[PDB]
């Protein structure tokens, strides 16, 4: 596969990692506490 | 310059899209059939716009630029 | 065992938050609603909204049955594993809305996300899979 000066392989890969990192970071949700009783 | 992006998963469902990417969601059918090189890269194009593909972790990234 | 109502509610409210990316110029709206419902009757145990209460009860029972029909008829389906526990994530187009539903592993409960038709399904699926990872307390919850 060719490389391009429009967007290089390194840049493209890096942009892929950024999108994934952001999505997985923003996919975390905190529970306020235990969801069952008793503990 | 980057004219758009689409990210999509192995079922062909979109994860995100921007620029011309949002106008070309139908491209995914063809794009998802592209066989990537040993490092996960490919370049294809339907028209005047060049699609740069990279796939890792079951997610394909397509960015649109000119050719 | 019983559910801590207020904390489950708080958990669902947290699942509502939109994605907002800066690497690319991309942002979703927040979820329309997020619910935990019974796999058995489709009854709502808890919910959070960012439309109306009447509307959620209908959709919930509908998705329960659709899920129930798919889960034993010998669309997108995503097999997932969480700490060796298996479940499946289903997408359903509910009119102009995008939904994801999955059984909380080994439980009698389903987790249900309801989003607008502009919320990408692949992203919705990721959101619900990661959310499910925070629900280990409810694995095996039996009615």
């Amino acid at each position: 596969s060719p490389d391009s000066a429009k967007i290089s392989k390194e840049q493209l890969k890096k942009l892929h990692s950024n999108i994934l990192n952001e999505i997985f970071s923003q996919s975390q949700v905190n529970k306020p506490g235990p969801l069952t009783v008793p503990f | 310059d980057i004219k758009g992006t689409i990210a999509f998963d192995t079922h062909g469902n979109v994860i995100e899209s921007t620029g011309v990417g949002s106008q070309r969601i139908e491209d995914i059918g063809d794009l998802s059939k592209v066989t990537l090189d040993a490092e996960g890269f490919a370049q294809v194009q339907g028209d005047s716009l060049l699609v740069h593909l990279y796939k890792r972790n079951d997610i394909t990234l397509a960015v649109y630029t000119s050719a | 065992v019983m559910l801590h109502s207020k904390n489950v509610k708080g958990f669902l409210e947290n699942t509502l938050k939109p994605y907002d990316l800066h690497s690319v110029d991309f942002k979703t709206s927040s979820l329309q609603s997020s619910m935990i419902i019974t796999a058995t009757n489709g009854g709502i145990l808890s919910y959070a909204t960012s439309n109306s209460v009447n509307n959620l009860k209908m959709m919930s029972l509908l998705i329960k049955d659709k899920w129930s029909e798919d889960e034993n008829d010998t669309n997108s389906c995503y097999p997932v594993e969480i700490d060796s526990f298996k479940t499946k994530i289903y997408t359903y187009e509910m009119e102009d809305l995008h939904t994801c539903v999955a059984q909380i592993p080994n439980s009698d409960l389903l987790l249900l996300f309801i989003a607008e038709g502009s919320f990408p399904y692949g992203l919705l699926v990721i959101k619900i899979e990661r959310a499910m990872r925070e629900l280990t307390d409810l694995f095996g919850y039996k009615l």
